[PDB]
């Protein structure tokens, strides 16, 4: 549940350093779709890709 | 496995002959810049417990850089264990072990802890197997689980005006590879 | 044995960061070194990107900024940063000599003195970042306080003379301010190293006001991480402000280009300088203003040496505690006098507030001490 | 007197009787202090380092011992004030000798 | 501001430090920490909230002076 967490990675520095990289990676990705796709739904209807398309 | 390491690291005092030339590296370095009065590394056992420990007596003025050099000698062990100096601890095993078990009071001190403790005694070709059985490979597992970054214990007597705050031995513990 | 110790920089590191004995007392109030510190390389790093998109020319003034304002890359936010930074940074400021003045660590003197200066360094060095950008507000007042210095009797006009390089805010004297705040923040980090020097000399306080000798601990890594979260507070109110109301601080007066001609009727320095300008226009002179606002800054140079409690702090001497209050709204009262124009109940309190100011400082805080000093049967 | 009850209600307003420090802990150091601190017996010494100690404790973790254990005003066993003036005036003779 | 060594001299203390993985990340931090901090905040008021009333009363009175010094065309 968390020893395993403990135990693949975070004993070695070698094995932190690249697992903080890949968490890096997959909250960069993860994080730019949440911030768009709720940006977006807070300025539902004014936005210039919805009258983009209406154009 | 840890008398092994122990008998590496093991113990020193002021009143050698010949400092400069000690194979132990702690020794050579407690000697060279003139840190410890004395030193013992070693293991203390209870039923499936126990303190695996290290105690040094110096002046006040020397504390952390005692500290530094024992810390940096464990996390050798934990991760540079060649084979040299395995060989050198089982000889230094061999010759404890053997030299201790000698006279009337320690073979039967041996005995009568043997058969309290375990339900037996053991042979000493149990002790030459079990020497024979360990190599640095088994040094570099038991200092992966035992030593590095574990919580300690420390005991502190004395003019402890020095001695650092136990985040230090938390921080310099395990090793970030430096 | 180890680097740490013995490589000659980093003894310096060693003695610097890593092994200061800190008390082990300290509140968040202690935090604003560091954060002085991070706030001032920030500044330095906003600038530089700054007059790195920048021409100094009052025909190309405001079209420069204009021009970071519109095709640099985050020039907006970088510009933003600038300003922003500097006023949280004299927000920071007037903290940690609030810190310093309450818990009685203004019995270090030296320590004092070169912060003293630093306050001098850092008011001129802001000032002429506000001459730069090239307002209303700008131009008009770096006239009136180039006026202020010329003030003074006998040197100070042919020293304005000096200054202008002809008789007005001309060309070359928005080049001079361009290198001078271009300049002064690298001494103003020179003299930081040489208060932190003294510091490291002499030793830490605590907030009780008894020195801490037996208690010390080792600054790494508690400081450090405890910096870094006030460095992150910090950094958020910052971008709090700098990205959901930039014009708060900002001015609506200062927007247009310097036009020598309209002197608008509502005009104020930044707000970090309105009891620099109150205290200013409060005594009906030229001179008597001037002197007095000096002469203020002299009474913050004098707040040593008249130390004569025997305890430390303020915080065991409840009577001084509540004069120090006091104190703190005297001054935020004069900075709310200051931003508000010239109408005659203002009038009336700002130079109320101003003599009661002076009347706080030089009469009732060695009263106050001798009457703490008397009743605890000494 | 009046004035006695003033000094009543003023040890309680200070804190230090919240802490546990007497009245010879608070005292801002100059040299003279520094010798008036040297010229003392040892378990004074220990029981100011000690008490001094404890105040930096409980100031850092901003927790209060109770009404239980604080020192009133009436337990004011204060013992380094005499010290202290004697070292006074020592000093002051030292000064009006090489005054004139 | 030296070395740890030459500090001052204490004899006859024993500290007992525990451990930051033995006990919880936050324990009573509400449980004591509000009613605590509800009693600091008690502690203080009679200190320095004064300066704060008098300043709100001054910013109110005088712009109500202010306006009726407008209105009195
Ligand atoms: C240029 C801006 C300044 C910077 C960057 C600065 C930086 C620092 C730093 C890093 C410290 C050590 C840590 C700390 O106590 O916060 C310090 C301490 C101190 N500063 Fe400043 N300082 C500045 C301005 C001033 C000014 C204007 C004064 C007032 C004259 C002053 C008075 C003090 C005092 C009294 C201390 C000792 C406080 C203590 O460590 O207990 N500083 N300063
Ligand atoms: C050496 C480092 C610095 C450089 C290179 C620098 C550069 C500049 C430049 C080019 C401007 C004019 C651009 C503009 O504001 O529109 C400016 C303005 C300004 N600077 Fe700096 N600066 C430096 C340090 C500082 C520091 C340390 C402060 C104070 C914390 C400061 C405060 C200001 C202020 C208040 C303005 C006026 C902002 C405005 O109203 O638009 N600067 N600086």
């Amino acid at each position: 549940l968390t020893a395993r967490l403990y135990s693949l990675l975070f004993r070695r520095t070698s094995t932190f350093a690249l697992t903080i990289v890949v968490g890096a990676l997959f909250f960069e990705r993860a994080f730019d779709q949440g911030a768009d796709a709720i940006y977006e739904h807070i300025n539902e209807g004014k936005l210039w890709k919805h009258i983009k398309h209406k154009y | 496995a840890l008398q092994v390491a122990n008998a590496i690291i093991g113990h020193y005092d002021c009143t050698y002959g010949g400092g400069m030339h000690l194979s132990s590296p702690l020794a050579s370095v407690a000697v060279t810049n003139k840190l410890c009065q004395s030193f013992q590394t070693f293991n203390i056992c209870y039923a499936d417990t126990g303190l695996l420990g290290a105690h040094f007596v110096c002046d006040h003025m020397s504390i952390d850089d005692m500290m530094f050099v024992l810390q940096g000698q464990w996390m050798r062990l934990c991760t540079s264990a060649t084979e040299s100096e395995v060989v050198r601890g089982k000889n230094l095993l061999r010759n404890a072990l053997v030299s201790h078990l000698d006279g009337t009071t320690p073979v039967c001190e041996d005995i009568g802890r043997s058969l309290l403790t375990y339900g037996r005694r053991i042979p000493l070709a149990e002790w030459e197997s079990r020497i024979a059985e360990v190599d640095a490979r088994v040094v570099r597992e038991v200092c992966s689980k035992y030593f590095y970054d574990q919580c300690p214990a420390v005991a502190g007597f004395g003019p402890i005006e020095q001695l650092p705050d136990y985040n230090r031995i938390r921080s310099g513990m395990f090793w970030l590879r430096f | 044995i180890n680097i740490r110790k013995t490589h000659p920089l980093m003894k310096i590191v060693n003695n610097a960061f890593i092994d200061l004995p800190a008390p082990s007392n300290i509140s968040s109030w202690w935090n604003f070194g560091s954060l002085l510190g991070i706030c001032l390389i920030l500044q330095i790093l906003t600038g530089l990107f700054l007059a790195m998109h920048y021409t100094p020319d009052t025909t190309t003034a405001f079209s420069s900024v204009t021009h970071i304002c519109r095709d640099v890359n985050y020039g907006w936010i970088i510009r933003y940063m600038h300003a922003n930074g500097a006023s949280m940074f004299f927000i920071c400021l007037f903290m940690h000599v609030g810190r310093g003045l309450y818990y009685g660590s203004y019995t270090f003197l030296e320590t004092w003195n070169i912060g003293v200066i630093l306050l001098f360094a850092t008011m001129a060095t802001a000032f002429m970042g506000y001459v730069l950008p090239w307002g209303q507000m700008s131009f008009w007042g770096a006239t009136v306080i180039t006026n202020l210095l010329s003030a003074i009797p006998y040197i100070g006009t042919n020293l304005v003379e000096w200054i202008w390089g002809g008789f007005s805010v001309d060309k070359a004297t928005l080049t001079r301010f361009f290198a001078f705040h271009f300049i002064f923040p690298f001494i103003i980090a020179a003299l930081a190293m040489v208060h932190l020097l003294f510091l490291h000399e002499t030793g830490s306080n605590n907030p009780t006001g008894i020195p801490s000798d037996t208690d010390k601990i080792p600054f790494h890594p508690y400081y450090t991480i405890k910096d870094i979260l006030g460095a992150i507070l910090l950094i958020l109110i910052l971008m709090l402000l700098v990205l959901f109301t930039p014009d708060l601080l900002g001015d609506p007066d200062n927007y247009t280009p310097a036009n020598p001609l309209n002197t608008p009727p509502h005009i104020k320095p930044e707000w970090y300088f309105l009891f620099a300008y109150a205290i200013l226009r409060s005594i009906p002179n030229k001179l008597g203003g001037v002197l007095a606002l000096v002469l203020s800054i002299l009474v913050l140079v004098i707040m040593p040496l008249l130390h004569t409690s025997k305890q430390r702090s303020m915080m065991f001497r409840p009577i001084s505690q509540c004069m120090f209050w006091i104190l703190v709204a005297d001054l935020l009262t004069l900075t709310w006098i200051g931003g508000q124009p010239v109408e005659h109940p203002y009038i009336i309190i700002g130079q109320l507030a101003s003599i009661m100011y002076f009347l706080i400082i030089l009469v009732m805080m060695p009263v106050a001490s001798i009457i703490e000093n008397n009743l605890l049967k000494w | 007197k009046w004035l006695e009850g003033i000094r009543k209600w003023y040890y309680n307003a200070a804190g230090f009787n919240k802490l546990g420090l007497m009245r010879d802990d608070t005292i801002h150091e100059n040299d003279d202090v520094k010798e008036a601190i040297r010229r003392l017996p040892e378990n004074l010494y220990n029981d100011r380092v000690f008490r001094i100690k404890r105040a930096l404790d409980l100031s850092m973790r901003q927790q209060i011992l109770p009404k239980e254990q604080w020192t009133k005003y009436e337990e004011d066993k204060f013992y380094l004030e005499p010290y202290l003036k004697e070292v006074i005036r020592e000093r002051k003779e030292r000064e009006e000798w090489t005054k004139k | 501001g030296r070395q740890f060594g030459h500090l001052t001299r204490v004899r006859h203390v024993i500290t007992y430090s525990l451990s930051p993985f033995e006990q919880r990340a936050f324990p009573h931090y509400f449980s004591k920490g509000i009613p605590n901090v509800l009693r600091r905040t008690r502690a203080c008021i009679l200190r320095v909230a004064p300066p704060f009333v008098v300043f709100y009363l001054v910013y109110t009175w005088g712009t109500q002076e202010f306006e009726k010094s407008k209105r009195k065309n």
